[PDB]
């Protein structure tokens, strides 16, 4: 799939 | 058949559809207008490796390195998490600054470091990044690497330069030997060794890796740190 989702903490 | 005529601008852009994000700009659409989550065009267009679209949007005066999204990271930062190495490249070419911290405290090295991006490492450190550069955290690329990437490389890759393999982070004291005893990272714990890590060596608690191997009862690790000195 493509990235649609921002960077988010672990 | 869609024909992706309707989709918004975000959408378009994170699966590169080109011409249809030509449309809305020419229509009016600001490059530089972020959308309900901070992020601007040009971090969407880098975390998917739309290269093209990052020439264009950067050509319509988008900013370069601009801060958006919950981690407050630029596009590079973006592209860096990802692995995408020709966008990292691409990226730098225009001026962006691989020495940025997001909000994690990470500039670009550690990003790769972290995420087992073994070309991106190289290419940061063949562009200048010092491979012992430490974050806001005070962690290394190595640091990061025996914490997080269960895998021979990027640490093999980052033991081929002249790192200071005892270093410890700043808050902690903990060299890359602790941080991958801590993290039972057994693939790294052996290249350490063999890099020369101190096994003794303690940290701000006074607790040496040998102790914290000790601590977590993993005979393997006991045996192997012991047999290192």
């Amino acid at each position: 799939g493509v990235v649609a989702s921002q960077p988010a903490r672990v | 058949i869609d024909d992706y005529s309707t989709w918004d601008i975000v959408k378009a852009t994170q699966y590169g559809i080109y011409e249809r994000c030509r449309e809305l700009v020419e229509a009016g659409y600001d490059v530089r207008q972020p959308d309900k989550e901070n992020v601007t065009l040009l971090h969407w267009a880098a975390i998917n490796n739309r290269i093209d679209l990052v020439k264009y949007y950067i050509s319509k005066g988008a900013i370069v390195d601009q801060l958006g999204g919950d981690l407050n990271s630029t596009p590079l930062h973006w592209a860096t998490r990802q692995g995408h190495l020709s966008m990292v490249v691409q990226l730098m070419k225009y001026g962006a600054d691989p020495s940025l911290i997001d909000g994690e405290g990470c500039s670009c090295i550690h990003l790769a470091a972290q995420f087992g991006h073994t070309s991106i490492v190289a290419y940061l450190i063949a562009k200048g990044q010092d491979v012992d550069m430490m974050d806001q955290n005070g962690m290394t690329p190595l640091m990061w690497a025996a914490y997080r990437t269960h895998s021979v490389d990027p640490t093999r890759l980052l033991l081929t330069f002249n790192v200071s393999v005892n270093l410890g982070d700043k808050y902690h004291k903990n060299t890359a030997l602790h941080w991958a005893v801590l993290a039972g990272n057994t693939t790294v714990i052996s290249l350490l060794l063999e890099a020369g890590a101190n096994v003794d060596a303690q940290n701000i608690k006074g607790e040496s890796a040998l102790d914290l191997a000790k601590q977590r009862k993993n005979v393997w690790m006991i045996n192997h740190l012991q047999e290192a000195r």
